DNA sequence: TCGGATGTATATATCTGACACGTGCCTGGAGACTAGGGAGTAATCCCCTTGGCGGTTAAAACGCGGGGGACAGCGCGTACGTGCGTTTAAGCGGTGCTAGAGCT
DNA sequence: AGCTCTAGCACCGCTTAAACGCACGTACGCGCTGTCCCCCGCGTTTTAACCGCCAAGGGGATTACTCCCTAGTCTCCAGGCACGTGTCAGATATATACATCCGA
């Protein structure tokens, strides 16, 4: 069972998605809060794809169904079909 | 003339405050929140529905369309009492006739 | 002829049935519509209601009221985190706002 | 020897990543988050790879927006530094929290 | 014929709004930008009703125009039917 | 001397009275020729059923309160008590407005 | 069926108009079509609205006109119904 | 001799797939013949505008290929594009070069 | 001031795997014809939106004192950035399998 | 319900550069202070929002009637889509311009 897994996110990985932000320094803190909202993220999209994958009576998450909820949640990705 | 028939909740919401609370009434203005706020919720859950079945490539909507976009949309534990809630439904409407 | 009995009375339901079968079907949301779509959708509809008048008729007393008013529905639909979820983004007319002030505003001794 | 004055790099790095295109997390360990978290939701799923690329090119997406939301109102209160309250009002602005 | 009407929203006005959001002290440049924020909301808003009111061919306005140039903007308003 | 609260005081006062109450705060002539104004810039002549214009008003009084609600927290944000046309720009830019 | 239908030789089509020279990647027309595909759901979306808002039963130019004024902004909402009513007018003339 | 209707109206993009996914994704009871050429002839030229942008944004990055970077970049540098997928993430695009004053150096 | 360090930019060459092009073919678009009812027209009505008068009376506007907070300027420290040696495990290539997505 | 055979999962081995711990300086957080201004609270003036009643007319809703447009059905065939292909665009590798930053 995985566990543990979020302070897997390297802290320049962080850093360098802030420096991609435009952020020019990055609070000792910001890492660990940079984690969790992430964390609660993540948490809402896969919640909704899986959602969409147990319906199908599936038991491989397919990229559509990802697609599918973040349509669902207003953030749209273009790039994985239609 | 006379004026078209315009449907409305009205009598059913009230049946529901009846229940959870007898002795209360409600205005007309909270009445037309409450009927905006059941085809609102309506319209969701059966949108949801839809492109539930048209992923599937389903033509019919069925308790599982319902049921999952329930899910979906609904927050939380209140997700959980509305599954409950439409399962005992479905489920003892299906022992009648 | 069997005596007719509402699907709604089946279902132990106060919501009709028979309206949500026809909207499902007049609103071409899908080519059919299972028999037990709406009864499940009637359910769902029921209970959302009921947990919004709940709330709402307790918001009342609360106030002292015996009829409920946009004030009581939007503080039933605020104070609750999870309906304040499901209508965020929805505006509840003459309804007002919650009762709060920030902290740093109020005065210091 | 010579040394870069604090921020100068920081001012490269930007740069650098706002002119690269590339996922900038390690793929393998969000993959495992990926995992770690769908299992509470249901057991022993599989993610097809491009599924699990989608979730993280949302992911980073959706936090380098944050980054900038988050960079505007440090900079309102005439900061440069980025603390978790700007983080936490962009969230609470942005309606998510 | 109309002109100048967003002057007509008084001071006082903007304030009573203000408190309501909490606000304990507004800075006299608020009323302008509040007028202009107001204004950008309200054309929005009646570009989409009146969009939908060209496209049923009528000549008044109704509430359920307005209600769906809302809808369709993004924010539900309940109370006036739909 | 006449007695007077102090600055802010009533302001206090002023928030707990409009927060309790749900009546609209723009006067409804006012906000009603502006209505008219705007959409008469869309198409010549047209007429505003007396409930469309509550709907618009009770939106955009809805709207501009949340608005407030989002300045009054960048301005506390920005360790200040009074809110500045900067606090409504960031609030507006945060939420995707601009 | 196994076949995928996507918007690809079409778009391209459409870029050897805009630029001959130019080609296009197979990332980038994936999500080319992906757009295709989002806008027409939501022409087609808010047309089923308005036929349904009006009570009707079929989906007319006008309601697609309506729906490309009320979702493209205002200087792409003016241009497309051009080329959209140019388009409609052709077809219909040309019979 | 069929000619099909997209060559008709002038138009690259299908009239006839179009008029099949209006009266599969079941919009509506019915379907009217200008629908579907209405609806054509406005996602091609939507289709004309991005690609015009991004070819333009290749051909500044000295590039003849398109690729999500360019499409990002010309969604975001056009103020109605931007404004009409203001709400999608494109794969790959990345972000515009953007670095607020306050932080360069004095 | 300013010169030295020095990262980025640009020009050339090799390579290659990606896409630009060709092919077979088949299925779904196009052509043809029909029913029939949805959409369009016309006539009617009436109700509710626009418009005015009257007047009042609450609300808005206007002036002012003044106070408290906006914030410029400063101290200063410790937090965060830069740099390094270390080493970690991500990434890649490869092999095994077989659940289970897809199709009939 | 049955078959297929895709590709997701698991594992090993090697590479190496990203991740890490740590050293250490001064950039910048922000506590503290001065101050002056502009926003507040209040009294006064005044104006146009609101109420209320009446006009009227138009346009929205309704009915009746029609018809011409679309859905269903059928035939047909070549457009478009997996397969096949290869060559040349941009990655890789190298050479090398030229601006910027820092320490003096």
């Amino acid at each position: 069972v995985l566990r543990d897994n979020i302070q897997g996110i390297t802290k320049p990985a962080i850093r360098r998605l802030a420096r991609r932000g435009g952020v020019k320094r990055i609070s000792g803190l910001i890492y660990e809060e940079t984690r969790g909202v992430l964390k609660v993220f993540l948490e809402n999209v896969i919640r909704d794809a899986v959602t969409y994958t147990e319906h199908a009576k599936r038991k491989t998450v397919t990229a559509m169904d990802v697609v599918y909820a973040l349509k669902r949640q207003g953030r749209t990705l273009y790039g994985f079909g239609g | 003339r006379r004026k078209s028939r315009k449907e409305s909740y009205a009598i059913y919401v009230y049946k529901v405050l009846k229940q959870v609370h007898p002795d209360t009434g409600i205005s007309s203005k909270a009445m037309s929140i409450m009927n905006s706020f059941v085809n609102d919720v309506f319209e969701r859950i059966a949108g949801e529905a839809s492109r539930l079945a048209h992923y599937n490539k389903r033509s019919t909507i069925t308790s599982r369309e319902i049921q999952t976009a329930v899910r979906l949309l609904l927050p939380g534990e209140l997700a959980k009492h509305a599954v409950s809630e439409g399962t005992k439904a479905v489920t003892k409407y299906t022992s009648a006739k | 002829r069997a005596k007719a009995k509402t699907r709604s009375s089946r279902a132990g339901l106060q919501f009709p049935v028979g309206r949500v079968h026809r909207l499902l079907r007049k609103g071409n949301y899908a080519e059919r519509v299972g028999a037990g779509a709406p009864v499940y959708l009637a359910a769902v509809l029921e209970y959302l209601t009921a947990e919004i008048l709940e709330l709402a008729g307790n918001a009342a007393r609360d106030n002292k009221k015996t009829r409920i008013i946009p004030r009581h529905l939007q503080l039933a639909v605020r104070n609750d985190e999870e309906l304040n979820k499901l209508l965020g983004r929805v505006t509840i007319a003459q309804g007002g706002v919650l009762p709060n002030i920030q902290s740093v505003l109020l005065p210091k001794k | 020897p010579h040394r870069y004055r604090p921020g100068t790099v920081a001012l490269r790095e930007i740069r650098r990543y706002q002119k690269s295109t590339e996922l900038l997390i390690r793929k393998l360990p969000f993959q495992r988050l990926v995992r770690e978290i769908a299992q509470d939701f249901k057991t022993d799923l599989r993610f097809q790879s491009s599924a699990v690329m989608a979730l993280q090119e949302a992911s980073e997406a959706y936090l380098v927006a944050l980054f900038e939301d988050t960079n505007l109102c440090a900079i309102h209160a005439k900061r440069v530094t980025i603390m978790p309250k700007d983080i936490q009002l962009a969230r609470r602005i942005r309606g998510e929290r």
